[PDB]
RNA sequence: GCUUGAGUCUCGUAGAGGGGGGUAGAAUUCCAGGUGUAGCGGUGAAAUGCGUAGAGAUCUGGAGGAAUACCGGUGGCGAAGGCGGCCCCCUGGACGAAGACUGACGCUCAGGUGCGAAAGCGUGGGGAGCAAACAGGAUUAGAUACCCUGGUAGUCCACGCCGUAAACGAUGUCGACUUGGAGGUUGUGCCCUUGAGGCGUGGCUUCCGGAGCUAACGCGUUAAGUCGACCGCCUGGGGAGUA
């Protein structure tokens, strides 16, 4: 409830999957706003940094990998 | 979805399933493309969520009890 | 028969029927078992205590390979899929993992319109 | 697009400095500018129709303000319309 | 001259080619009045999924700024060569600061 | 492009034609010509051989180069012309040494474009290179069975083969009819579709449209007596038998192929 | 002439706005091979169907097409229809801050012109899944239906035509005015960033309700209140959106 993209400064980068691979669940999905709590300009660019790290092979698109 | 359980562990307990993909996203693909209703349900799914969250708060009566 | 020492308890329950087949750790098959095959046909198929004796009938024809821990994929929605595992437990087995392999796609082809 | 650097060069152009910027003449210009530039992405693409509604909100508005310059006055509309190349 | 940044992974076997490879478009760019910014070369690293299996491709970072007909010839060399597996490349609005 | 003529008078009335304006119209390059002359469907015997062919408008043969044999020079096209062998347009090619060849017309190639042929040639739609050095999945033309044959597969109008697959020293060809089918990987290709591919639209109109391109009338079977086709006969258009070609053959689903000599480099038949 | 309407410029801000190309992954299907064996599939219950010619299950590899799980939200964009993977290219609009400029250039619009879901048509492709039609099996008094097993057009793409929908907040477009509350979303200024705050200010949006209106239901500052400007339309039910 205590959003961590809007606490500092943030755009979401999509090559530092530390931060990034907390607010992905364990079988790869994104997690949603209501659960985690970032303001809804910080989901948008989130999950435009999942995709794009799950396409350079960072992240995985699911555990069945 | 996968879960270890470390060697001593006597009982499953696979939660996860009930918190990720199991049946929910499941049953709902089964059938019924529709492409119509995941507008309609979907608005009185938060239709009757505002009247879950409003009404809820303001049930303070004497009631007798 | 090669004494096989670990394998893979593929699980396939879908809502009609359930189907529990022993592989490898390569993943080629060594013995199945169906709910249908056991009996338990028509409406007694779809139930929980058939896939539990098509979990202890497809706990021999493997007793020809010595299978001491096994490795869990279950697949698909139904009465199995829960009780098929506690029966995997009660023939002697011991559990390494459970997953759940379920094929879910990623908004795919179109699934079909019944049941009106 | 009509750029920065696009835009400043018409302004100049067309109307007293710089500062100038939203004259009736150097409207027409600039509205003449873009036009031109997108009959070139009109040429291909031929169904981008939102788009096409943009074209045709600048084409409509600088026929309007022609029409007020005519209006206006007759001396400094005869100007444009050979200078910016449209008219039968 | 927009900005740039270009992901390539490089197929793991020929990664003694990457510093080859890393000149080999640095030369293209720079030789085409294109300014490079920040070759944060990754190196070798293990992937989430296998791509054709091969796993552990090799990461490349560019981040250039390079006028539009020069980053697209870059762009089909990328599919012909063998060697570059998935590039991308992205949005301007600046150049970074190495950003691991 | 496509112009639909106006019925002024009856066999103008469905015309089609297929015009291209960037075609060369003077007379061609002579000395890359040499005369064509017609058969009528006959052979050294003077019996016919192929019916319904006869006839037609003098066309001379125009030297085509298929084989490109001409490795890391650049061409510049000169002018594309009309062929009438092919159904494709061709391009006159002018070389960087002085030598002008004609080649097949490519989709995108116009007049003034660069091609070059050999190992060390871009991947620019109209270049023709080996398929050692083509990358999977392209689409190529102008394909050869052998290397150094020529150019045998995909080169009519609009006509392509795309590359599936390399499998060691074979290149695994998708024809056009939908048939899988191998051949060696030292064989040349030209990368990108054939030109004209408007050349299915046209429709001829009339029945003297067919009589200048040297096709002759196909009389039916039903329509002879038996002594002529095993069809035919009958008191008013009898038929009843199973169809059947002039000499006895059966038509309408039989299969005709049997070769045992080529049918390693076949992955899969035409579905 | 003037500037409070409208507009132009300079910096930014969000966005499934639009067209063009490319690519990624999961799944379905099919083919090819390995293992393996008598069932699978389906249903309220069955049967048709599939399968010892070895299916289903399982593993690997291949070929294709179409759609984008999670994000995802009475959330966002667009004039409406509508638009969801990520990427690049070419573009439209809206909004905010500070100014500077034009000087009423405006609003509405019969006829006209453009756009316009889906189904349909035309020509050329593509065809995985789904699926009218159609065949078979069931259910039934009947069942040319729901249910089951299959399956053609079609959905797909390029280019034309069609011009219709419960094309619906059943609510024309534009402007001014008239108590509030809780939210969302996107800017922006002040103040302590002083610790995930404190205060103004704009645009869009959802819900609840005050006067007022309404036949009532209800709308209720994105009015169905108080007014103005133009436009479209209505005149008992059928017959008839028909000849």
């Amino acid at each position: 409830f205590c959003r961590f993209t809007a606490e500092g400064v943030q755009e979401i980068d999509y090559k530092d999957i530390a931060t990034l691979k907390n607010y992905i669940t364990e079988s790869g999905k994104i997690v949603p706003s209501r659960i985690t709590g970032t303001r809804a300009k910080y989901q948008r660019q989130l999950a435009r940094a999942i995709k794009r790290a799950r396409y350079l092979s960072l992240l995985p698109y699911t555990d069945r990998h | 979805i996968k879960v270890r359980e470390n060697e001593p562990f006597d009982v499953a307990l696979r939660r996860f399933k009930r918190s990720c993909e199991k049946a929910g996203v499941l049953a709902e693909v089964r059938r019924r493309e529709f492409y119509e209703k995941p507008t309609t349900e979907r608005k009185r799914a938060k239709a009757s969520a505002v009247k879950r969250h409003a009404k809820k708060l303001a049930r303070e009566n004497a009631r007798r009890t | 028969r090669k004494q096989v020492s670990d394998g893979v308890a593929h699980i396939h329950a879908s809502f009609n029927n359930t189907i529990v087949t022993i592989t490898d750790r390569q993943g080629n098959a060594l013995g199945w078992a169906t709910a249908g095959g056991s009996g338990f046909r028509g409406s007694r198929k779809s139930t929980p205590f058939a896939a539990q004796v098509a979990a202890e009938r497809c706990a021999d024809a493997v007793k020809e390979y010595g299978i001491k821990n096994l490795e869990v994929m279950v697949k698909g929605p139904g009465p199995g899929r829960e009780s098929t595992i506690r029966a995997l437990n009660a023939a002697g087995f011991r559990i390494t993992n459970i997953t759940d392999v379920t094929p879910i796609p990623h908004n795919g082809c179109r699934p079909p319109k019944k049941r009106r | 697009s009509l750029s920065t650097e696009a835009t400043a060069k018409i302004v100049s152009e067309f109307g007293r400095d710089a500062n100038d910027t939203g004259s009736t003449e150097v409207q027409v210009a600039l509205l003449t500018a873009q036009i031109n530039h997108l009959q070139g992405h009109f040429a291909e693409h031929k169904k981008d129709h939102h788009s096409r509604r943009g074209l045709l909100r600048m084409v409509s508005q600088r026929r309007k303000l022609l029409d007020y310059l005519k209006r206006k006055d007759v001396a400094r509309y005869t100007q444009l319309i050979e200078r910016l190349g449209l008219r039968r | 001259m927009r900005h740039y940044e270009i992901v390539f992974m490089v197929h793991p076997d020929q990664s003694e080619q990457v510093p080859g490879m890393i000149e080999r478009y640095t030369a293209a760019i720079t030789g085409a009045e294109g300014k490079i910014h920040r070759l944060e070369d990754w190196g070798r690293r293990q992937l989430a999924y296998p791509i054709n299996k091969l796993h552990k491709a090799h990461y490349v970072l560019m981040n250039v700024e390079a006028p539009q007909e020069v980053i697209d010839e870059l762009e089909t060399t990328f599919r012909f060569n063998d060697a570059v597996i998935r590039s991308m490349v992205m949005r301007t609005k600046h150049a970074v600061t190495e950003a691991s | 492009a496509v112009v639909k003529c106006k019925p002024t008078s009856p066999g103008r009335r469905h015309v089609v034609k297929v015009v291209n304006p960037e075609l060369h119209k003077g007379k061609p390059f002579a000395p890359l010509l040499e005369k064509n002359s017609k058969s009528g469907g006959r052979n050294n015997n003077g019996r016919i051989t192929t019916r319904h062919i006869g006839g037609g408008h003098k066309q001379a043969y125009r030297i085509v180069d298929f084989k490109r044999n001409k490795d890391g020079i650049p061409a510049v096209v000169e002018r594309l012309e009309y062929d009438p062998n092919r159904s494709a347009n061709i391009a006159l090619v002018l070389y960087k040494d002085g030598e002008r060849r004609y080649i097949l017309a490519p989709k995108g190639l116009k007049a003034g474009d660069q091609i070059q042929s050999g190992v060390d040639a871009a991947i620019k739609p109209g270049n023709t290179l080996p398929m050692r050095n083509i990358p999977v999945g392209s689409t190529v033309h102008n394909v050869e069975m052998k290397p150094g044959k020529g150019g045998q597969l995909a080169r009519s109008a609009g006509t392509y083969v795309q590359i599936v697959a390399r499998d060691g020293a074979y290149v695994t060809l998708r024809l056009r009819s939908g048939e899988m089918r191998k051949v060696e990987a030292d064989c040349r290709a030209t990368l990108g579709e054939v030109g004209n591919a408007e050349h299915m639209l046209r429709v001829l109109g009339k029945a003297g449209a067919a009589r200048w391109r040297g096709v002759r009338p196909t009389v039916r079977g039903t329509a002879m007596n038996p002594v002529d086709h095993p069809h035919g006969g009958g008191e008013g258009r009898n038929f009843g038998k199973h169809p059947v070609t002039p000499w006895g053959v059966q038509t309408k689903g039989k299969k005709t192929r049997s070769n045992k000599r080529t049918d390693k480099f076949i992955v899969r038949r035409r579905s």
